[PDB]
């Protein structure tokens, strides 16, 4: 009964150009168009966009269980 | 009509298994984690079996909810293609009806060989015949279980590596088949039968992007590859010869990325095959986890030294230019030229030209590795019986001692060996096998001890602030040859340090045969290490070292000398605080040969985590490799033929001690570690919020977290109180809680060492003691006795001081006054036989004051 | 006992007191007396 | 100083066994110059020793005056135990002692 | 170098064993290898009865210092 990712986070609002809250500093996911870099101040690059129209940004250097919460929230 | 329904058109040859239509509750493993509880337990969960006789194959079926049957159905109906999913069935209130499984699942397996228990483990000997692995008279040869006897266990083990790897590329299929079906979730070994098949999707999420957790599935099942030999069908042509690798092949880094693509390839973390490429030691570790497993597969010729011919005034020489480990992967020098006292010193300690220019061997004597000879006739050596004490004895039995029936009994002597017993000794070394960790619960023990050594401080040093003690000590083989490390360090050597961390500079060690009391007859042997290691080992670790020497009150007690009153301070600090004070201890059998080459590699890595500031981040790993290639792997010249050691402690380096300690609070961790996270947390709320973050913490997050690691340290100084000396150990642990399974069991450590250290430690071999005003039954060769002066006071075994004045080798009254110092406690114990033995000592002494001896127990 | 034995294949009255003892710290003085001759 | 003498005079007489011609080719055979270090022998050893248990070992793998191991053909020339033994003697097995020495030579 | 045997001399005789006493009187018949638990003797002998099968005597002629052997 191994759960991908029980109380799952919530949505946020960030500046461009999904967050973890973790009490040892911020750490945002995903920002759920082509937005090469986005800020929040720290420069947070992202990915190609993933098309399902909305569209999802993950952060290159993101591992496979990140994503997995990214994704199942949405 | 169930069972005709539950088989429709495939062999319904089924007998049942459970009563009816019911359910049928087992006592089987899982891996939970939602919300309220994570570990890795055993849970009370409609099973039928196939009749052929019957045959290993179950026809699972299940009830659940209709939001669940629709949930598996659809990825299911989404992922039938793979051949590696379980034909499933569905139909109907929901029943998902599985097909073709096996009686247990991997989960299972793992459990077993990780929590192994000779008082119930009918699960491993079900799962051992089941496979045809043995037959099943094999186990009324009791003790069979054990690895130091009976090796033959690991030739039975090995009987599961096909069933393993074909495990290993059933579940790589069906990541693959997931990934591109755009399916999301996590993999759990308990979703996976023996065979190879999968079921259970009921947690999964809905194409081209999917991505599955499969961290704690590989991290949870790595110990049981390096068992089972699963990778041992990799050095076929594809049943088949051997294959015929070239001889002049080092390499082998396009066969590592491709085993790893063969069966690890959703390992989403960067792979290094040469660890020089990590980015920090917890990326060291977790790549030379990897390079354990797949050096088994290349020929054994490959690794070593890799030699390059140079030339210096038109002689060409053969030198090392490189090292090929079986865990830090190929690593070439930097500062290497090919055209031309230190370059002799490195020079000379190379291996290279001695293998080289010596002869062919085969010792068919041992089963370790031959290199080659260095002379034309090997040698013997012998070691001589005892030196009789005629006047010390005829004292004695004119005290009225060594009656019929006394206490007192001589069991301790000097034992004589006979020619081939050093070669017999070494051969000892079979003890040690490749092993893997799991790496994920590994990278929070390192963390967890680096908190346990946070106290201390220290860095790298010049030559002029190391001190140097004993300086007539062995040197090395090409060394001793000429003088001591005397000799050495009265000659030079900063420089040489700043090369050892630039370069590999492999050396030989002598492993000779010591002559000492003992109460068993085998043989026992003393290495010298080279002095090219030692000399750079001091520079790297002695501040470090002489800090945890120093310091009083700490987890460690190395150091600590027991007079003035030391040993009470030791047991009040052991006794800091606990609600239900017991006491404990432990012993590791075949400590120096037997334990693995990753949790050696981890401990120096860990003694290393003082040099943020000092050193680089190359600089480190050059030092991590020099130490692992000049006291794990190094070359051993027993008798006159060189030999390549597998692995094991050096006994002779100066870092055994500190190193043995961080190996023994990594174990006593790791066995926290598994008793709380095996405990069954639905069955208090504080110990279960812990427990759920650190299952989080290991299998979960992906980086360190200081604020549990913090918490997690304190939660054991309190309930979990110890006090380590290399390979001795004592606890002071709350009984309640072990009784809940809340810190480590004595089980627990049995477990932990069977599973990782490939011995078994006998429940003889340890003690437990309830009341404190007695203290602990043995720690350091040594007992304690609640006297009144109310203090504790350390005394020995007077069968073993009595031995040690009997037979006193050639080559005087200190060793007397020294047994008479540790014997002065005997003099309170309630026995008086035991009394008599300082006072005839005192009356021996004065024929070559007991104040004298006293003043030596009270604290000031 | 062994070594009495072992270390003379390689090298008459200690093997008998060797192997005939109750007590144990008589033979280990017969094997001294070998080696040194 | 005396170490410094003693160390190189050990370096010099030490290669004159190395024999430069067979082990030129076996280097030069390589990629880059690179050779694991325990081929060395393996394949540029004029002398093999190989030391036996018992009489069992000796049927399986010296039977004969020739014997072949390393992919190559080795004839023996001398025995030895714990003084020389005639390869007569060995069959009787329990008068001789265990730790026979059978050195060889590689036959072109 | 007289030491050792002097000592070891004085504890045998202070061991007092009929077994080792026969033996040691008897050197002062010696035996020409390990006594077992056949025996060849330059019958009673250490405390034991052994069970003669061949003689043999100086010129190693069978005969129906001499050597003696026996199970
Ligand atoms: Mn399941
Ligand atoms: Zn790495
Ligand atoms: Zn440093």
């Amino acid at each position: 009964n191994n759960e991908l990712s029980p109380v799952a986070l919530r949505q946020m609002s960030c500046a461009a150009g999904y967050y973890n809250t973790t009490k040892g500093g911020r750490f945002v996911l995903a920002l759920l168009q082509d937005l090469k870099w986005a800020r929040f101040t720290i420069y947070t690059e992202l990915e190609p966009p993933c098309r399902f129209v909305k569209y999802l940004y993950f952060i290159k250097g993101l591992n496979n269980l990140n994503r997995g919460m990214v994704l199942g929230s949405l | 009509s169930f069972l005709n329904r539950v088989c429709g058109v495939s062999a319904a040859r089924l007998t049942p298994c459970g009563t009816g239509t019911s359910t049928d509750v087992v006592y089987r493993a899982f891996d939970i984690y939602n919300d309220k509880v994570a570990g890795f337990a055993k849970f009370l969960k409609c099973r039928f079996q196939e009749k052929d006789n019957l045959i290993d194959s179950y026809f699972v079926v299940k009830r659940h909810t209709f939001s669940n049957y629709q949930h598996e159905e659809t990825i299911y109906n989404l992922l039938k293609d793979c051949p590696a999913v379980a034909k499933h069935d569905f139909f109907k209130v929901p029943h998902i009806s599985r097909q073709r499984l096996t009686k247990y699942t991997m989960a299972d397996l793992v459990y077993a060989l990780r929590h192994f228990d000779e008082g119930n483990c009918d699960t491993l000997k079900e799962i051992l015949v089941t496979y045809n692995c043995c037959d099943d008279d094999y186990f009324n040869k009791k003790d069979w279980y054990d690895f130091v006897e009976n090796p033959d266990i690991l030739r039975v083990y090995a009987n599961l590596g096909e069933r393993v790897r074909q495990a290993l590329l059933k579940t790589v299929q069906f990541c693959d088949a997931m990934r591109n079906a755009g399916i999301v979730g996590v993999l759990t070994l308990d979703n996976q039968d023996l065979n190879g098949n999968w079921y259970d999707f009921g947690d999964f999420i809905q194409p081209g992007s999917g991505v599955p957790v499969v961290d704690s599935y590989y991290s949870l099942l790595m110990p049981i590859l390096t068992l089972t030999r699963a990778l041992t069908a990799e050095s076929h042509v594809d049943t088949k010869p051997y294959i015929k690798w070239d001889l002049l092949k080092y390499d082998f880094t396009e066969e590592r990325l491709k085993l790893f693509d063969r069966y690890f390839k959703y390992w989403d973390q960067t792979y290094h095959p040469n660890c020089v490429n990590c980015l920090d030691d917890r990326c060291i570790l977790h790549c030379a986890n990897f390079n354990v497993l797949f050096s088994t597969v290349f020929p054994p010729t490959s690794f070593g030294p890799l030699v390059r011919k140079i030339f210096v005034d038109g002689v060409p020489f053969v030198v090392s230019t490189g090292y090929h480990f079986r865990e830090l992967g190929v690593v070439h020098n930097q500062d290497v030229n090919l055209h031309s006292f230190k370059e002799l010193l490195v020079y000379a300690a190379d291996p290279a030209m001695h293998a080289a220019s010596g002869n062919l061997l085969l010792d068919k004597r041992t089963t370790c590795f031959s290199v080659a000879a260095l002379t034309n006739n090997v040698a013997f050596q012998t070691v001589k019986p005892g030196n009789f004490n005629k006047d010390f004895y005829d004292f004695a039995v004119s005290k009225g001692f060594f009656k019929e029936g006394s206490s007192v009994e001589l069991k301790h002597f000097f034992f004589a060996q006979d020619g081939n017993a050093a070669i017999s000794d070494y051969d000892y070394y079979r003890y040690n096998l490749p092993t893997m960790c799991d790496i994920r619960q590994l990278l929070f023990v390192v963390e967890v001890v680096d908190k346990y050594f946070d106290c201390y401080d220290g860095g790298c040093i010049n030559a002029n602030q190391v001190i140097v003690n004993n300086l007539d000590k062995s040197a090395g083989f090409p060394f001793n040859k000429w003088g001591k490390a005397r000799l050495y360090y009265d000659s030079m050597q900063d420089a040489l340090f700043a090369y050892t961390k630039r370069n590999v500079i492999p050396t030989i060690t002598q492993m000779n045969l010591k002559y000492a009391i003992s109460a068993k007859n085998r043989a026992r042997t003393v290495a010298g290490v080279s002095i090219c290691s030692t000399m750079t080992n001091r520079q790297f670790h002695q501040k470090l070292l002489k800090s945890i020497a120093a310091t009083r009150g700490a987890t460690v007690v190395i150091g600590t000398s027991k007079f003035y009153g030391g040993w009470h301070n030791m047991l009040k600090t052991v006794y800091s605080d606990v609600e239900n004070p017991h006491l404990m201890g432990w012993d590791y059998p075949k400590c120096d040969r037997a334990m693995p080459n990753m949790l050696r590699i981890m401990a120096s890595l860990v003694l290393a985590r003082k040099h943020t500031t000092c050193c680089s981040l190359s600089h480190r790993f050059y030092r991590l490799a020099n130490e692992c290639a000049q006291v794990l792997s190094e070359m051993v010249m027993c008798g006159g033929s060189l030999y390549v050691k597998p692995g094991g402690t050096s006994s002779g380096d100066a870092t055994t001690a500190y190193a043995n300690s961080v190996f023994n609070i990594c174990q006593a961790v790791t066995a926290n570690v598994n008793a709380l996270l095996s405990t069954d947390g639905n069955k208090d709320k504080y110990v279960r919020n812990l427990q759920h973050r650190l299952y989080e913490c290991l299998y979960r997050n992906r980086d360190v977290d200081t604020d549990f690691v913090n918490e997690f340290y304190a939660y054991l100084r309190k309930h979990f109180s110890m006090m380590i000396l290399s390979d001795d150990a004592v606890v002071c642990f709350n009984s309640t809680y072990a009784s809940q399974g809340l810190v480590a069991s004595i089980k627990n450590f049995k477990s932990v060492l069977y599973y990782q250290n490939n011995v078994f430690m006998s429940e003889a071999k340890c003690w437990t003691e309830t009341d404190l005003t007695k203290g602990p039954h043995e720690f350091c060769s040594q007992h304690t006795m609640l006297v009144k002066q109310y203090v504790y006071l350390p005394y020995p075994d007077p069968s073993r001081i009595l031995g040690a004045g009997c037979f006193v080798d050639d080559i005087m009254i200190e060793r007397f006054v020294s047994l008479a110092i540790d014997a002065y406690p005997l003099t309170k114990h309630p026995n008086q036989e035991y009394a008599d033995v300082f006072h005839l000592y005192l009356q021996y002494i004065r024929k070559l004051e007991p104040e004298f001896y006293e003043a030596m127990y009270t604290p000031h | 006992k062994c070594t009495s034995v072992v270390l003379l294949s390689v090298l008459v009255q200690l093997h008998n007191d060797i192997l005939l003892a109750k007590d144990t710290t008589e033979a280990f003085e017969k094997m001294v007396s070998l080696l040194s001759v | 100083a005396k170490v410094t003498s003693a160390m190189q005079t050990m370096l010099f007489t030490m290669l004159r066994k190395l024999d430069n011609d067979a082990l030129n080719n076996i280097i030069n055979n390589a990629r880059d110059g690179c050779v694991p270090l325990n081929i060395i022998p393996l394949t540029t050893a004029a002398k093999l020793m190989v030391v036996i248990p018992d009489y069992n070992t000796y049927k399986n793998t010296c039977d004969g005056t020739t014997f072949t191991y390393a992919s190559a053909l080795w004839e023996i020339q001398q025995v030895v135990d714990a003084k020389i033994v005639q390869l007569s003697e060995i069959s009787n097995s329990p008068n001789l002692a265990w730790p026979l020495i059978v050195t060889a030579l590689r036959a072109n």
